[PDB]
């Protein structure tokens, strides 16, 4: 008995990390996307803006 | 000490083994639900190491 309810929560810890990796997985790849594109990219010009 | 009680419970098991095969016991039973308990037990262990 004790064996079946192991397997069942390992199961069921199994199916909830999955998707915790997968969102941390978007995750990463949006932020290291954005520090990509933000590493790509005086009081004259704040004058001429003003 | 366990060795020796487990030696000795071996060799008096093993003079006696046909009576236990002919007309055996309630224990035949209890061997009979050993064998069905055992299986199930060895096979969640593996799922379980998965």
């Amino acid at each position: 008995s004790t064996k079946e309810s192991k397997n069942e929560k390992l199961k069921e810890d199994l199916e909830r990390e999955q998707r915790w990796l997968d969102e941390q997985q978007q995750i990463m790849e949006s932020l290291n996307v954005l520090h990509s594109e933000l590493k790509n990219k005086s009081e004259s010009r704040i004058f001429n803006e003003l | 000490k366990l060795a020796l009680d487990r030696m000795r419970l071996s060799t008096a098991l093993k003079k006696n083994l046909e009576k236990i095969s002919r007309q055996s016991s309630v224990l035949m039973d209890n061997m009979k639900h050993l064998l069905e308990l055992n299986k199930l037990i060895m096979k969640s262990q593996q799922e379980s190491w998965d």
